[PDB]
DNA sequence: GGGGTGGTCGCTGTTCAATACATGCACAGGATGTATATATCTGACACGTGCCTGGAGACTAGGGAGTAATCCCCTTGGCGGTTAAAACGCGGGGGACAGCGCGTACGTGCGTTTAAGCGGTGCTAGAGCTGTCTACGACCAATTGAGCGGCCTCGGCACCGGGATTCTCCAGGGCGGCCGCGTATAGGGTCCAGCCC
DNA sequence: GGGCTGGACCCTATACGCGGCCGCCCTGGAGAATCCCGGTGCCGAGGCCGCTCAATTGGTCGTAGACAGCTCTAGCACCGCTTAAACGCACGTACGCGCTGTCCCCCGCGTTTTAACCGCCAAGGGGATTACTCCCTAGTCTCCAGGCACGTGTCAGATATATACATCCTGTGCATGTATTGAACAGCGACCACCCC
């Protein structure tokens, strides 16, 4: 049962592409227009999602730590 | 028997009684106001002496004191001091 | 293809040029008109000596250069390299102006 | 003959001493000769500035619920006014303290 | 006859040159207006004292010596113009 | 404790030329800190006398003033056609500034730019701006006054741009608030919870922090109307 | 049970406390000894009026207060809240020392 | 007789208090020695002039009037002691 | 009455006009009395300072391979000296320019 | 017919010829040196006047000018100007 | 084209209480910029006379200097046992400073902290510190002087900490490098490519930027020995 | 009375519910700090008293400032070119700044030490003043030569033209590590021949 | 008499190296900038000549200050005691600094426009000087009254205490999000009750 914003970010990375990985800044900007996106803690939920998905190794950090850097999907 | 040491204390005090009849003033504030009056006196007199020297005039007149006032005092304070001095000079001349 | 220099090297060339030279940097006739305009507020139909306009221009240019030095020092303090109105304001306010 | 003497200050309508100001102007090495209206005009200006300081300082002392003007009230009066602070920009008031002022960014959220 | 807008005569390149002589590498675009305002303030302050000296001397022409006295009164002692 | 300022001759008629006198009486001692203002109809007041004796800049010597303590008076010697206007005293010796009831007389460069008319429904809030130019902005306080045909002229409060100091009339505490903008040399007056009583013309007025200075320049007036 | 305020909050109280008061903040007797130790390098066996020591203390504290005001302004310019020796030095350099 | 290390009498609490009156919220630990140095420089500059005036008066006692003259010559006119 | 005369500058061993200096001291409203050794001492100091400035400016002109001292050389001579710059800290020199100085952080690398 | 104006040009030039025989000068540099000489003259003169006033002396002596020099000249400028002046005064007295 | 310093009386012998006179000849006019230095064996040179006539601080009147142009002289009036030392002149009127050959006499608080002796191998580099105290660091140049037991005293160069300006002897460009640290009041001279020729005692010397000011205070000396 | 099928039990796949974890937000109440009102008291200021010197009044001398006239210079205004500079427009890159991680720097509190502050005691160096007298600065008349205005020339340097050297930008090439695709290798499935059940 | 087992041939899952590719680093070359050098010319810097006014000299005189001596004050030195400030230490948290990512806005440069600069010319306003005069300030003597030193009282604010209100901080509980995991529930394999012949 994946989180709504978890699905949001995992599909938004695919939607954006960014062969060198998408950063939290641009994923946040592109997901801000989503209808149910919470204007007050949406970024916070995205940070939870990114850290949890990195813990699940479905996302790959090209560089940085935590929310710093850029992210792209691990291959399957 | 010690000799006198003049100051502006009584004059500052009398102007205080004129502007605020019931308020007092401390010794320290009297010293500070005396120093203020001495400082502004020296400033105006120095600027007037410089004006006289620049204009080759031997005399310090009310015109030089007025120009020194206009130079050293800023903004509306300058024109109010000018008005005060002009009124005093006109009254003194009319005797 | 047309040759091009990188941004920030012609800046250093100009800095060295003008820190070696001594001529006046502001156009003399525009500065003359500016001084006449500003003086028009204190007395009408004034006249100015050429040497008086020149002395004014020297003093203003020296003041501006001395201010920009402090502005650049503040910009560097902010870990920037671009001078900003907040830098100018901090410099003036620390000087007491 | 000699008759009832009276101050030049009263003749000018001033509280500050025209005669003493004239004596200091003549003894102060400011010029060869000192015209008669100069000490009058100067004493008028001195009185005006002293009154301007003292009225504002008395207002501050009244607001502080104090009857006597102190260096704190003098400092407050001077600093809270732009023209007087400019005139006394290079001046330190003993026991005058400093204006209460905290920068916005230092205040808690 | 009347001079109205001459503050804009202190052009962008002239301010750039002044900054270069000051050792400024990069220049925000708002420095032009900020420096024009600062220059206007300085010129007003100096010219007011110069015109005061000119009035006191009962002269209609502002002299370089008047400018030098104004500057010295303001703490901007200038050598090279008769001081 | 407010010092009611009592202009005795509430109205008068005069022929051209002849001398005119106007007398006002102070409730308490104001120590000569009184000023006179000439207001032509549908125009902002212009100052005439300050410190109870001093002619303002540009006013012809035909006007004069005198008095000290509690009794003050105005004089107009050579009546001209344009002299038809309302003359108000203004004491500023004590913190709540008070205008006179106004005398209607009839016979046979500093720029303050102020916003235009305002239509506001009750309970709303409004921000009248004050555009100051031609002078050093921080050195002079900006004084706000409310004019109603029923209650006359009332001082609301002042802003000192030098240090953002405030003082308000007790009648306007909370109702009005004042703010400044050094960057644009602009002052704003806020009115909260507009009421039918607030249909009035508001004038911003420049006054130096000098005690003997008076309201020397006036805005064109922002006519606020409450429906 | 022990209780603590958050860091950065007693500082505001202390600032308001000392911006209110007017007394001297430097201990008088060691400032006196410091003045004597400094002066003995210019003349030996000098005497000092109590009023002269007090005047020196007044001037020193006023200078230090104005310097720390400029220093805090520099620190805030650096987008910081901590004053540092580079802030003090920048303030002095702009001031003209 | 001799005084040697009295600059350390300007304690860190005293410098903190001076900073608080100056409006300083947080204080790097090097400020203590930086401010001690600055204070010593200022005191040397003032006391040198005070002792010069004292020498010129042929006095062996440094007076508050001498200190006031020194400060005024350094552009720090102090009110409240100039009697 | 006068005879084949001398200058007080020659007696003092100075190039500066000690007589002119004494005249200016007496006509400058500096005091009522002006001692005879005061203009001598002052002219010595004035000559010393002028000599120092001119010698440093001549060295700077020589380093530039110029024969005639110009305001640029005077500016260089004054600014390049700590205590002469301290003395002339408030002074602006016409046509003097500024010392070449670029901050380290503005340079490449 | 036309009026005269005094300056220090010739004495500055003679000092220049003494310190650097081959090195010349320019009109603008001579103007700057005139202004410099006048400025320091005024500075020491004013400071000596204030010293005399503070000490209640009618006369400006070489000791007053010496103290003014020690006040206004920083560091070794003070020492070397004091030595120059003391030598000049001793020579003048002996001659 | 270096100014040759020529002390005529290379050695003299004298008893107590009698007079001794030393002379110096220049190759070009130096306009009185000449100083006299007394160096006791294994001690730093102490200055005696500067500007060719002026006694240095703490120097008694027994020492007298004379001369200008190219002929200069030093005189000691009442010799004492302590006077046994070698005396050097020094001209500083031209950019490469030159010391005299040295004159030996036999009779029958500014502090510059300097590093101790350093033993070093050829081809390496060496950096020697001078720690200055007791004076305003930035106002004075620091002068570095090389004393060989064969070529006498030699001037390497100076650094002016106010603007980090430097000047080097033509014999020492590349060999020596000068750097200054304002925060520590310390100046470093670096010697590159050490050679057996470089085996000498180096002295740091304070000198004011005043032209007539001479090298007045001297460090204790740091001996550098190259294998 | 057995063969055989749907019912029902047991094993298991699906996913959902509670479980568990992390921060934003509101609020109650404990804790400390500050603003306010009242009572005590003490020394600092406001006022009175004595007097003495410095400021006022009266009058004189002369010289400094006001005023009228004249010259000429130097400031303002105009005009016509001539570029040099300013304005304008566009591409991009690198600098401003926004965000987050982290660790360590520095604030806050408690217990201990010290040394500042206050008072009292003692002493004498020296600040301040008065009195004497002399040397030294002011003042004057005459003189003369030093210093400034005007004229003139001639060389220092500013400008122009031309190489020579140096610094900057970058495009291409040499060089190295990572990625895409095929291969040598062996694990296991499958086919052929001899043998044991 | 025929399937099991052993050996061998073939299907297939796999670790690893070679070719392709992108980045790092180097360097030569184009070219634009800068410096050295020489030629030319021009205008200002330095020197000379004339003169005029101020600097010098010798002499007189008056008083400012140098010097002696005396007083009395305030600056220093010392000692005791209390207690408040400073110090040393613990501890924690938020701030400064490092790092990365984004984007925009200033820098570089090509092209067009314009107006600064310069040379030349003219008008005339007023700046400066001179001549004259008169009235305004310095100087002197008298004398009296205003301001300063000293004394005294009383009340304003400094101090001590209590109280009432405000802000801070934290502990708790609820409302967002996130992933984790045991079992509730239903589908199918398999044993059994029971129908059909």
């Amino acid at each position: 049962q994946p989180g709504k914003y978890s699905q949001l970010v995992v599909e938004t990375i695919r939607r954006l592409g960014e062969r060198n990985g998408s950063s939290l800044a641009k994923i946040y900007t592109e997901a801000k227009k989503v209808p149910w996106f919470d204007q007050q803690n949406g970024r916070t939920y995205l940070k939870y999602s990114i850290k949890a998905l990195v813990q699940n190794d479905t996302l790959l950090q090209v560089k940085g730590t935590g929310a710093n850097g850029s992210f792209k999907l691990n291959r399957k | 028997k010690r000799s006198r040491k003049e100051s502006y204390s009584i004059y500052v005090y009398k102007v205080l009684k004129q502007v605020h009849p019931d308020t007092g003033i401390s010794s320290k504030a009297m010293g500070i106001m005396n120093s203020f009056v001495n400082d502004i006196f020296e400033r105006i007199a120095g600027e007037a002496s410089r004006l006289a020297h620049y204009n080759k005039r031997s005399t310090i007149t009310s015109r030089e004191i007025q120009t020194a006032v206009r130079l050293l005092l800023p903004g509306e304070l300058a024109k109010h001091a000018v008005s005060e001095g002009t009124k005093a000079v006109t009254k003194y001349t009319s005797a | 293809k047309p040759h091009r220099y990188r941004p920030g090297t012609v800046a250093l060339r100009e800095i060295r040029r003008y820190q070696k030279s001594t001529e006046l940097l502001i156009r003399k006739l525009p500065f003359q008109r500016l001084v006449r305009e500003i003086a028009q507020d204190f007395k009408t139909d004034l006249r100015f000596q050429s040497s008086a306009v020149m002395a004014l221009q020297e003093a203003c240019e020296a003041y501006l250069v001395g201010l920009f030095e402090d502005t650049n020092l503040c910009a560097i303090h902010a870990k920037r390299v671009t001078i900003m109105p907040k830098d100018i304001q901090l410099a003036r306010r620390i000087r007491g102006e | 003959a000699r008759a009832k003497a009276k101050t030049r200050s009263s003749r000018a309508g001033l509280q500050f001493p025209v005669g003493r100001v004239h004596r200091l102007l003549r003894k102060g090495n400011y010029s060869e000769r000192v015209g008669a209206g100069a000490p009058v005009y100067l004493a008028a200006v001195l009185e005006y500035l002293t009154a301007e300081i003292l009225e504002l300082a008395g207002n501050a002392a009244r607001d502080n619920k104090k009857t006597r003007i102190i260096p704190r009230h003098l400092q407050l009066a001077i600093r809270n006014d732009e023209e007087l602070n400019k005139l006394l920009g290079r001046v330190t008031i003993a026991q005058g303290g400093v204006l209460p002022n905290i920068q916005a960014v230092l205040l808690p959220k | 006859k009347v001079l109205r807008d001459n503050i804009q005569g202190i052009t962008k390149p002239a301010i750039r040159r002044l900054a270069r002589r000051g050792g400024v590498k990069r220049i925000s675009g708002l420095i032009y207006e900020e420096t024009r305002g600062v220059l206007k303030v300085f010129l007003e302050n100096v010219i007011r004292d110069a015109v005061t000296y000119t009035e006191h001397a009962k002269r209609k022409t502002v002299t370089a010596m008047d400018v030098v006295y104004a500057l010295k009164r303001q703490g901007r002692t200038l050598y090279g113009f008769g001081g | 404790m407010d010092i009611k300022m009592t202009q005795s001759p509430s109205s008068m008629h005069a022929s051209l030329g002849e001398r005119v006198t106007i007398t006002c009486k102070a409730s308490q001692d104001i120590r000569s800190y009184l000023s006179w203002y000439q207001q032509k109809p549908w125009k902002s007041p212009k100052t005439l006398i300050y410190y109870a004796t001093s002619l303002a800049d540009g006013v012809p010597s035909r006007f004069s003033g005198s008095g000290s303590g509690q009794d003050f008076s105005l004089t107009i010697n050579n009546l001209e056609s344009d002299d038809t206007a309302t003359y108000y005293c203004l004491q500023h010796g004590e913190s709540p500034y008070t205008f006179g009831s106004g005398t209607k007389l009839e016979i046979k460069e500093v720029q303050l730019q102020q916003s235009g008319p305002e239509l506001v429904e009750p309970g709303t809030s409004v921000k009248m701006p004050c555009k100051a130019s031609g002078y050093t902005f921080t050195s002079y306080t900006i004084q706000w006054v409310k004019q109603t045909p029923r209650q006359g002229l009332e001082w609301i409060g002042y802003i000192y741009p030098y240090n953002a100091g405030t003082k308000y009339n007790e009648k306007f505490k909370g109702k009005a608030t004042l703010t400044s903008d050094k960057s644009s040399s602009t002052v704003y007056m806020e009115l909260s919870s507009l009421t039918s009583e607030d249909s009035a013309v508001y004038y911003c007025a420049r006054k130096s922090s000098r005690l003997r200075s008076t309201l020397d320049y006036w805005g064109q007036g922002t006519s606020v109307t409450v429906s």
